[PDB]
Order: structure tokens, then sequence, then C-alpha cells
RNA sequence: GACCCGUCUUGAAACACGGACCAAGGAGUCUAACACGUGCGCGAGUCGGGGGCUACGAAAGCCGCCGUGGCGCAAUG
RNA sequence: GAAAGACUAAUCGAACCAUCUAGUAGCUGGUUCCCUCCAAAGUUUCCCUCAGGAUAGCUGGCGCUCUCCGCAGUUUUAUCCGGUAAAGCGAAUGAUUAGAGGUCUUGGGGCCGAAACGAUCUCAACCUAUUCUCAAACUUUAAAUGGGUAAGAAGCCCGGCUCGCUGGUGUGGAGCCGGGCGUGGAAUGCGAGUGCCUAGUGGGCCACUUUUGGUAAGCAGAACUGGCGCU
RNA sequence: CCGCGGCGGGUGUUGACGCGAUGUGAUUUCUGCCCAGUGCUCUGAAUGUCAAAGUGAAGAAAUUCAAUGAAGCGCGGGUAAACGGCGGGAGUAACUAUGACUCUCUUAAGGUAGCCAAAUGCCUCGUCAUCUAAUUAGUGACGCGCAUGAAUGGAUGAACG
RNA sequence: GGGCGGUACACCUGUCAAACGGUAACGCAGGUGUCCUAAGGCGAGCUCAGGGAGGACAGAAACCUCCCGUGGAGCAGAAGGGCAAAAGCUCGCUUGAUCUUGAUUUUCAGUACGAAUACAGACCGUGAAAGCGGGGCCUCACGAUCCUUCUGACCUUUUGGGUUUUAAGCAGGAGGUGUCAGAAAAGUUACCACAGGGAUAACUGGCUUGUGGCGGCCAAGCGUUCAUAGCGACGUCGCUUUUUGAUCCUUCGAUGUCGGCUCUUCCUAUCAUUGUGAAGCAGAAUUCACCAAGCGUUGGAUUGUUCACCCACUAAUAGGGA
RNA sequence: GUCUACGGCCAUACCACCCUGAACGCGCCCGAUCUCGUCUGAUCUCGGAAGCUAAGCAGGGUCGGGCCUGGUUAGUACUUGGAUGGGAGACCGCCUGGGAAUACCGGGUGCUGUAGGCUU
RNA sequence: GUCUCCGUAGUGUAGGGUAUCACGUUCGCCUAACACGCGAAAGGUCCUCGGUUCGAAACCGGGCGGAAACACCA
RNA sequence: GCCCGGAUAGCUCAGCGUGUAGAGCAUCAGACUUUUAAUCUGAGGGUCCAGGGUUCAAGUCCCUGUUCGGGCGCC
């Protein structure tokens, strides 16, 4: 597929629609003092060995993509989630296609 | 084990009749429906918006909603013994009137009219549909002739 | 090692020694699913009653004497016969 | 008229299995909790189970400024 | 162990004796007195589920609100729905046989030809009217059985009120306070209605017709009713 | 090499003509080519990856981020009496013509000396000669060997069972 | 039967389905785990495949022009259904593929996820307009707790009070479990052990007879000539259980499992002998058929052999069951 | 009998060839300053009015195709129920009741429920 | 036990708009003749019928032929 | 997912931010009285794909299409 940066849609805060900026998303790090993980590591050391499983079988080859839409008008900013179907090949806001020229 | 997809088994069933395809003609849409009255339901092909499941093609209910382009409508279903009563929400092409209640209330009428007359003649008049008696003995004049003598016919190889 | 798989042999009776209930029908039914725009001026329309009543209450206290001055204005054989005498 | 009884089995007289013969012994019990029916007392209240006081009796009878406490009378986030 | 998995108190591909111990089992066998009343299932969805359990179903028990209007594995009268058996190619979608008239619509060869649709025998396809047979995944038509609804008081008919939705016009609807109208508005038969707790079962079999695979089977697999299992 | 343990114990009252760990199997006779693979070992700042500790900075601090970074794996040499491996592209003459000499080369080299239808060869009772009146077995030979072969040992030969 | 081999283990399209609906098998013919800023959403304007008649190089087929032209074209993919001043083709303007409570359908326990239809409260796109639009014309294209990550509000809690860091909180998307209502998992045992099963194989026996074996009808030809002395093409009707298959009914708390030696009996579809017919039967030899199973049907080399093959004798060296 | 906007399944209304068309009407026709568009004033848009019956127009015609209804095909094909009814089997008869479709032969070719201006 | 290739001048054999090599074999070239070497011949149902095609042998099956394969586990 | 290096004429293959090298095939000639071997020209180059910034890119950065190392693992 192919999306373009600039979108114009609603806002929560503002009330109204305005116009965005379009970028994706990427995971963060895992912190190490969260909950999970300090349970974790407090459970995992000692003798033992591994209690938690551990995941093996992994089957698809995909992602679905969440778009990161954040506002324009500098007092506002703010910044919503979005999300979208299945692909493999993706980009943003490059050479759209035109009708009728020749195919080699 | 056969599927179980939206539109099983229906190349017949949501087809235009012979030579009736085309436009929707524009008396459908323009007659109006009340709540209460009672309803026949047939699907349609053109119109893909509002379909019924194609288990209700031919069932009868009545209404309790009305909508800006639909009417919800209650009907009767037998799901493994029982029977459910189930309501939907269904566009106005794939709908028409029923004629059923007609003949009653040309019944109603035509006996309260039969009542109010003859009442205060202090005459009896009948009320009740009475089936179809055994007929009447009746003559038959045989003016001159006699009845034709029929001959079965003998058999010849026809082919 | 095989096994049978789907069959409906006795459902056809084993429906019936309790009987095939009719929906159990009755009057006033519900007004679950209808569009709030028709059930809230149906609301208002039972909230605002209570305001017109005495129109309504002499003009049904004269049909009462209308209808009292109009009503007021209104008002086989022989041997076998005799036997059932 | 009439195949030998118990047993799994769609299907036992079976070329399916256990059984030579008699007497005694032998297999859904015991607590805790909860749910519903049912019988009894008191009733917006109820309950002394733990504690005290006066041969059968290791029983019974009492205590209310010993009713603290339990469940119930008021739910929701 | 000069080797075979040999021997180690008649015991060895991990000895013997006691303890945790009465170890676990969806797996085999057995399960102790009489009569009376009611009486089944081997199907559904989900499960590392297919010898098993949960769930709905069928069944029994205890009662309850009414009767001492209501329902029905049925029929009639009105009404809509369906694409099966039959049939049909002179009708479409596909398959297919043989002649008949035409101009060539084009060719491979005769053929006279320095050329031709000039003439050609034509085999041939091409166009028009005709003809022989076919169809689960093709259809113009289109039965039999069969599937829902309706058969009056929860209806009809007269006043009037409220509305913040709809609106040219109290228009358009819906909801409300009131009054009036019973020959009970097809035939036949019958007392009905709801509310709890819950055992057993989920290995199934045969025939009439209808029917798929298979050369056929006392074979395998489905639909309608009925039986043995339970006699 | 043992062992729960210590300045523990055996080998060891021993010292390379000695301890310990392996594969083959007398003598005679020969022991072929391949270090890409899996192993093994050696040069390693010739360096890509690489914990804890100790160091620096920003912060009120808990923290967070950076430099540096041992062995070993990686990269580079050695080794087959270490496990183990040893196929193919169709004809090249001057008469049959199997076939000279090759053709031909792709993924580490591509079955040499020698032996056979054997205790190893499916087709199979292979074909030839002999042994018998008649021999799916025996003995001798041919090799194209489903799937023979060199210390996972090949061919040998008196005595002995 | 297991195994090797497959996916009927989640989905959709036609068919089996017996004229509503529902409906099975390792039953058929087929496909999917995606693709697209336009191939989504509005509006104007056009009409396709094929066919004819013509036209410079131009031909079977380039482009132009005229007429017929109910879909014979196209709509991203499988197939049905659907479409003509459009749902197609060509241009214009945009981001309703966005934000938020519920109700209902779909398979179905009438539980979920998934998908979808009607409404309602906001902001926008559009077309003078009426209105159409909250994702692909419809029928498939996807996913639980727990944990993690991100955003959201001048949010509540961070525990003797108060302030700032951190963590925990509530709401919405994402990080995936294809055995698809969701465990984290490679082999062998001929040294083998226990719990059970005829629900499930290896023998026999049963029902069946395609393959094997045996016998008929019809009559084009062969037979120096002459269809049927003996034979029989393309075709067609049956029996037999001595071959192999198919199935799985009975036995797995055991019916002792290949060959041969020895030993009785039985069948006839007759190799020889007894009595009789036809020949392309002169005699001698030989082939063909009828009644007929009382009596016979051998000795040996090689192989574990049933089977085969070869040397002799003979009247003949026929075939099988229990 | 005509114009405007329609209704119903939209064919009794379609298609092919002919013909007559009074008056009001509809239309081809006359043209390109007026920000309507095109390669092109043909189409679309505008300003018009000398001149005339081909026109999806209107009406009738064809021993017309087509369609719409009726007989024949036919109580045939098929079929719900049943029988110790045949038959070696394939399949066929009976009682009970329901019951089609082509070919072939006949008749019809727009009603206008419709509101406004109009043969008036 | 039956599935996988492929069939073409006399031999054997290369490959959607013609039937091609090499050898087999007739005549001709250099030479002193000789050998080697060279150039022009004949040779074709590209297996037998029907469809795709403007034109198919190379595309499609049905079919007859040959060869090389396979059947495992009591 | 972390970091890391690798792709150039028909085969192997050089490239030093200011230019497309090379060896081996295929042609044509020259050298030898004639064959062999060697000698030389010529024909072939999109530097694996888009961008950047620089006067100038094959070259540094950036990502996407292709091969590979290594250490790591809670849905
Ligand atoms: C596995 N074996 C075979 C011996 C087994 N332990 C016992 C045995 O007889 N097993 C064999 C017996 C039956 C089994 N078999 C054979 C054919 C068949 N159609 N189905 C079977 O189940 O095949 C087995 C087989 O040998 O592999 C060996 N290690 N040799
Ligand atoms: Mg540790
Ligand atoms: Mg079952
Ligand atoms: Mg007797
Ligand atoms: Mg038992
Ligand atoms: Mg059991
Ligand atoms: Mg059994
Ligand atoms: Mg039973
Ligand atoms: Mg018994
Ligand atoms: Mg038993
Ligand atoms: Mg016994
Ligand atoms: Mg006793
Ligand atoms: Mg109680
Ligand atoms: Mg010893
Ligand atoms: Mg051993
Ligand atoms: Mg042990
Ligand atoms: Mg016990
Ligand atoms: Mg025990
Ligand atoms: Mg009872
Ligand atoms: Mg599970
Ligand atoms: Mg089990
Ligand atoms: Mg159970
Ligand atoms: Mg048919
Ligand atoms: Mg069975
Ligand atoms: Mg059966
Ligand atoms: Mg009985
Ligand atoms: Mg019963
Ligand atoms: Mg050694
Ligand atoms: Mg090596
Ligand atoms: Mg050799
Ligand atoms: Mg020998
Ligand atoms: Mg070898
Ligand atoms: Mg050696
Ligand atoms: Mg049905
Ligand atoms: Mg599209
Ligand atoms: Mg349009
Ligand atoms: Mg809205
Ligand atoms: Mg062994
Ligand atoms: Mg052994
Ligand atoms: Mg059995
Ligand atoms: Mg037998
Ligand atoms: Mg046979
Ligand atoms: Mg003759
Ligand atoms: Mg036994
Ligand atoms: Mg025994
Ligand atoms: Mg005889
Ligand atoms: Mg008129
Ligand atoms: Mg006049
Ligand atoms: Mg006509
Ligand atoms: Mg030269
Ligand atoms: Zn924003």
């Amino acid at each position: 597929v192919n999306v373009p940066k600039t979108r114009r849609t609603f806002c929560k805060k503002c009330g109204k629609h305005q116009p965005h900026k379009v970028t994706q998303y990427k995971k963060g790090k895992d912190s190490l003092y969260a909950q999970g993980k300090r349970r974790y590591d407090r459970k995992q050391s000692g003798y033992g060995g591994q209690t938690k499983p551990i995941f093996r079988k992994k089957a698809k080859t995909t992602k679905k993509i969440v778009l990161r839409l954040e506002c324009v008008e500098p007092n506002c900013r703010s910044k919503r989630m979005l999300a979208i179907k299945r692909c493999k090949h993706f980009e943003l806001g490059g050479d759209k296609k035109r009708k009728g020229q020749v195919i080699q | 084990t056969n599927t179980k997809g939206k539109r099983r088994g229906t190349r017949y069933m949501f087809s235009r009749p012979f030579r009736k395809h085309g436009v929707v003609p524009l008396a459908t849409y323009m007659r109006i429906y009340k709540k209460g009255d009672i309803v026949d339901i047939k699907g349609m092909g053109t119109v893909q918006k509002g379909m019924p499941h194609k288990c209700y093609h031919g069932k009868t209910g009545r209404v309790y909603n009305v909508t800006q382009h639909a009417v919800g409508i209650v009907v009767n279903k037998q799901v493994k013994g029982k029977i459910l009563a189930k309501r939907i929400n269904v566009r106005i092409e794939h709908i028409k009137h029923s004629k059923s209640r007609d003949s009653f209330l040309k019944r109603v009428k035509e006996n309260d009219q039969k009542k109010k007359e003859a009442k205060e003649k202090g005459t009896w008049v009948q009320l009740k549909r009475q089936p179809a008696p055994p007929r009447e003995a009746h003559f038959v004049r045989t003016n001159g002739k006699e009845p034709e003598l029929l001959e079965p016919i003998p058999y010849e190889f026809m082919a | 090692a095989k096994s049978k798989n789907h069959t409906t042999h006795n459902q056809s009776r084993k429906w019936h020694r309790n009987g095939i209930k009719k929906p159990r029908s009755q009057r006033y039914e519900s007004l679950k699913g209808v569009d709030p725009k028709f059930l809230r001026n149906m609301r208002f329309a039972k909230k605002h009653n209570k305001k017109g009543l005495k129109k309504m209450q002499a003009n049904n206290a004269k049909a009462m004497a209308a209808r009292a001055e109009a009503i007021k204005a209104l008002v086989v054989s022989r041997k076998l016969h005799r036997l059932a005498y």
C-alpha cells in the first residue's frame, strides 16, 4: 500500500477536524523495574530453572500496522494511535501512480 | 461437512425472474407501512444492502418498528425442536403486504352489515361459515335420445 | 477403527414427548429496540399529559348528560305444543 | 411345554470368559463446607456452640453491664 | 568381568528385607430382603477429545396458580413461498449425425487456362430453412407430497387531550382519558398453565420406499416414518 | 584416576627399554588419492562479537548513558594406521565395432594395486566348460560389481579344528 | 488394522440434498493465509465484446469513418449471483478507511471472537440540488486470560502527615498462539515388563466373484475345393470356491503356525481299461463326444519347498477337496 | 385528438417494410456579440423565426416475425398412501386419490385508475 | 505389478510461419598418380485421425507401438 | 528483533572522493617454408535499487531488493 504523510481528521481535545503528521510506530524497550519483571527475575533465580513458557511454534509472517497521528497546531500537540489491515510491503508518501502510461 | 456461509444454496432464490431484470419499479417504494400490518418477505438480488438471511424467504409476520428506510419485524422460527420469536430490520425492497387478513376484514364488515340490518326486523340471519354440504337430489332430463355407448379400444402398438 | 458421524434418527419424536410450544404470546409487548428520536417524543408526551386534564374532564363530563338525555329521548304440532305447556 | 445360570455386548444354549462340592466371614461408610426440598421454635431480630455459678451425673439448670461476636437489616465504584 | 549384558545365596537390561503406603488408574472382574407406580438414550456444540468428561436434550420427584375462556405431529375456506420428477433444443449456455438449395465467404487439388469468386468436379468449411439423439455442477415452461400466516372483545366504531419529533395549513403520526357494540363469527377432539432440584445415557443395529461411492457383498455412508435393544 | 571432606588416597617399595589411554590381529606381501565437511590442535591485539567488577559524565538521588573489555567460539595455518568419502556429461580411426585416445568439467579429491554371482550380485536357477543316465547345490573361468577393496584392513598358506 | 502418503484439524464457492430450512463419507470439480491514496467516498460525461461495408504503403491482425449491436465485454483473485444516460470507461473534488453509548442478525448452548445490517449524538467531504457516504457491488481473507509496550485526564492511590522522582492504577489500539475456543517437547528397543481390547490386523470358516480356472449361444472367415468333421473373429448369457483380492461377523483370561513321511475315505469337469456313436476314419495310427468313478494313476537327480525343470519304465504316468 | 410530469408487471406498448396526416402544437431548421464548451458553434450553451413533412413522433396496413391469452398433445407422462399382487431379476399392472409441458390449430396488437393546459 | 520418457530420409539424429545436421551412398576438385582433404544427388506420410490456429510437426487428447521404472511389511 | 561484512563486461576479478582496470573465451590480421605455442588491436561495463551532501559519487549517510557470522530470548 502507500499512504500520504498528512491526513486531516478528528481531534479529541480541539473538537474539530485538523490536519496531522503521519509516522508509523516502533516498540519501546522493556524496562527492568516493571512488576512482571521484578517478579520474573525473583522467581527465576535460585535452582529449578525455567518456569514460565517459551514460545517456539511461530506460524505467521506478518504484522498488523499501527499509525501514530500527531497534531499540527502548535498549541494542541496531541497524539493518538490508529490501526490498518495486514500487509507485507509498506511505505509512506511517495510516487503515487498514474493512469495510462507505457508498461514495458 | 458443508459450509456455513451467508448465501449458501441461493443460486435460484435471489435471482430475478425471467425477463424482469433491470430497474426496480417506482411503485414498490412509495407505499405506506404502518405498525401492526402483516407482511410477507421476498428476497431480491439487486440491492445487496439489507438482505435477510436465506431462512426467512417466505415467512410472514407483523411490524413493531419503522425506520428511515426500513421496518423492524417480528417473525417465528423453529430451531431443533422449539420455537423462537425473533426480530429483524429489513429494507423496503425485500418486503410486501399480505392479503390474508383482507377477506376477514371484508367479512367483519359484511357480517356487521348483515346484523345491523335485519335485527330490528326480528329476522334470524345465518352468520357462521358452513362447509360445502352434500349436494341435492335433482332430475336429469334426456329429451329424446339414449345415452351414448362407449367402447374400450383394442390395443395396437402405437410406436 | 472408525465410527458413525452424524444422524437424525429419533429426533422428530424425541421432540414431541413434551410438545411444541407456541411462543408465549402476551399483550403489552415491550419497547426494546426502537429509535430514540421517536421514543423521546413519546416520553415527553407521557410526561406532560397531566397539564391538560380540565378541558378533558369537562369535555367528558358533557357527554354523560347528553347520553342521559338521549337515552331519555329514546326510552311443533298442537298436541305437542299443549303437552309441552 | 421346556437348551445353564451370573456377566460385558447392536447381537449368549453357544466352538466367549470365571464356577468340582457344603458351613461361617464378605463390598457406598465416616467428618468439614455449600446448594435445594421438608419438619419444629422464636420473629426484625435471632444463637451461648467458648466461659463462668450451684452411683445414674462426663448429664441436666441458670447468667443479660458475660450478646463481645457471627450471619441478617443497604447497595455501588 | 580373557566381555555373553554374564554372575552377585535356585532371584539381574539394576539383588534381597522393612518403612512413606491401604501409593495412582478415563482400565478388567464382583457388588448381599420382598412387593407397588412411572420410564428412557446411543444426537447437539467445545475439549492433545475418539474406550473419556462438561453442555442442551430425553426422565423422575416435590409442589403451586386456575378450571371443576384455552391449547392441537390433523382437515377446510382465502392467501404468498419454492425450482425437484417430467419435458424441451424448430429457444440461450455446452455436445452431437446425415442430406438439401446458394452465391464463393476463402482455400488444397484436379481442369481449359500467359490470369479469376471466368469455368471449376468438387471434396470442404460458410448462410438459410429442415433432421437424428442427450445433460448432477445447462435451461423457456413446470406438477405431486410439503412449508409460514389469518379465521373477532388483545376487535371494531365514536368524542377529546398532551408532544420539546414530523411538519404550508391541528398537517402528519404516535401515546393517552372516555363512551358505545356480544347470534363467541369454520369443521372435529381434549382440563390447562407455569417454577424448582436431579439420576441414568452420549459404542447403536434391521426392513418398505428415496438415494452417493463400489464389479458386487449378511460391505461402507446420509434423509422420512416404524420396530428389536427395553418384550 | 578415586573421593562428602583435609598437608586426604591408588598407580608408586614407581621414573620414558617406564606408567596410562586406544585401534588392528601370526609370519611372508603390500598398504593408494582427497583436510572441503564434523572433530582435534597451533599463531593469535593480525580483530567482528563478548558478564561481573573497577571508571568517567548528566541528575536531589534510586538511576541512566559512554570508554575499555579474560577464556571460548569466529577468521588463518597444520593432521586421514582420527570418525569417514571415493559419481556424471558420449564418442573420438583407416568397414563389424565393445571401443583408441578421449570427450569433458560441474559442488573437496573421483575406486589405483588386487579379488568375486564368494558367508557380500536384486534381475538370477547369470553365461561357458567339467563333474552325473538326469544336477536351482559344488569346483574353474568371464565382470557391466542394485550395494566388492585396502590397519572401518585387502589379497595370502604349511600345521591345527 | 497400523505404518509410509495425505488434510476432509479454522474458513468460502458451485454439486450430492430427495422443489422451505437443516443434512454424512479419505464423495466430486476448484481456491485462500493476500492486494489497492486508488481498484475507497461523491459528481458530470460516455458505452462494451464481436460483425459488416470502405479507405495510401497495411498483410490474418496497427489507426480512422459509418451502420447493426440486451451483454455475447468488464467489475484485482475461485465460482455462482448482480449490473446499460451504470456497480463499467474517461475526467473533476476530496479522506466517512476518523471519534462515541447501546440494540439486532450470522453458525448457535440460542456462549464468545470474527463478519455484517438497520438507527441515534457529534465534526467534515461532496453535489446548484433532493440525498448519497462512517471502508473494497455481495458471498471468504482472521485470534482469549497473564505479561509487555504506547497514548489519553490540570485524573484517583503511592498507606504518621506534606512536597518532588519512580512504580501501581482506569480507557483505547498493537506484540499470537495455523493442532486455528489457544500445552513450552527428538529418537529406538530382536534383552524387554504391566494394565486391557476381538471396538482394531496376522490363520481357518463365512457372504461376494472383478482377476484366475471351466462351459455356452450367434456365424464373417480359415479349412486344395465346401460356414458349422475338427476350429472361430468383433460381440453376448452363466456356473464353480483348488488361485489372489475385498470386507471385518465370531475367538487375543491363547483353537499350537509352512512343507514332507505314514493312513482311511470322497467327488467327476475321465489319462488308461470295459461297452458304443462321428470324421478330411481304406489298414495301422491319431482327434472328437455319450452312460460311466467299481479298479488303477509309478522309480529317481537338484532345491527347505508347495511349485518347476530333465533322465528312464509303462496301460496310463489325469486334476482336486475333507 | 395533442403537449407536461407519470403509474403497472412495463411488448396487447417491440422490430421490419408502406401510407394518409385538418387547426393548435411539438421538431429539423436561421445564426455566434452575450465567459457555455469543445482539435471542430455538429453534440452541450445562448440570441433567434424567412422557410418546409422525413421524424424513437401520431394513427391504420402485412394469409408478417415477436408477444398475450384459449383448445389439442392428455386423464398421457409423473405422483402421496397400500397389498402373502405378478416376475429368476431388471421393471411392469391393479385400488386410492392428486395431475403437467413443447410441437400443431385458433383469437388479440395498448388500457390509460392520473392530474394540469389541449381533437376543443 | 503397472507408470515415465519417445517415436522423423537407408543408418543412426540436431530443432506457432521451412521438413535440418553427421554418417550411408552417385557424380565432380587438388595430384605424378596415390592417400587425406572438398563440392553438388537421390532419401522423407517429423507413428496412425480430430480439434486451437490466418498458418501447427513443433499446443490438446484419445490411441497403437517399444524401451527404461515401481510395486512392502505378518 | 542486536550488531556485522558482502554484490562491477558472457565466467573469477581491480577500483584509494576528481578515470570502469584485469585474466581467460569468441573475431582479423603478424610472426614461421607450413601446423603448435606466444605476440597485438578491436567488440562487450548500466559499477546490486532509490535518494541525499558535496562543484564533482562507483567511493561517506540513508534506507529498501540478495547471501552470511555471531550473542541473546517469559506473550
Ligand atoms: C522390529 N523387528 C521385527 C521383530 C519384532 N520385534 C516382532 C515382529 O515380528 N514384528 C513384525 C510383525 C508384524 C509387523 N507387520 C508386518 C506386516 C504388516 N502388514 N503389518 C505388521 O504389523 O511387522 C513387524 C516388523 O518386523 O517390522 C526387528 N527388530 N527385527
Ligand atoms: Mg544463579
Ligand atoms: Mg458414536
Ligand atoms: Mg414338545
Ligand atoms: Mg465380563
Ligand atoms: Mg469395557
Ligand atoms: Mg462384538
Ligand atoms: Mg446395551
Ligand atoms: Mg447368557
Ligand atoms: Mg475377558
Ligand atoms: Mg472353569
Ligand atoms: Mg453370612
Ligand atoms: Mg429449610
Ligand atoms: Mg576367568
Ligand atoms: Mg547383545
Ligand atoms: Mg529398574
Ligand atoms: Mg482400595
Ligand atoms: Mg496398593
Ligand atoms: Mg410419577
Ligand atoms: Mg485444547
Ligand atoms: Mg478411554
Ligand atoms: Mg462419563
Ligand atoms: Mg436431469
Ligand atoms: Mg457393520
Ligand atoms: Mg450399513
Ligand atoms: Mg416386538
Ligand atoms: Mg421403547
Ligand atoms: Mg592400530
Ligand atoms: Mg575432513
Ligand atoms: Mg577394478
Ligand atoms: Mg571353487
Ligand atoms: Mg566400498
Ligand atoms: Mg593393513
Ligand atoms: Mg424437502
Ligand atoms: Mg475492481
Ligand atoms: Mg451515472
Ligand atoms: Mg450520523
Ligand atoms: Mg541380536
Ligand atoms: Mg537372532
Ligand atoms: Mg473380528
Ligand atoms: Mg476357505
Ligand atoms: Mg471371468
Ligand atoms: Mg474356398
Ligand atoms: Mg478361549
Ligand atoms: Mg489348548
Ligand atoms: Mg460325465
Ligand atoms: Mg391520445
Ligand atoms: Mg373548420
Ligand atoms: Mg404473428
Ligand atoms: Mg588471418
Ligand atoms: Zn493531531
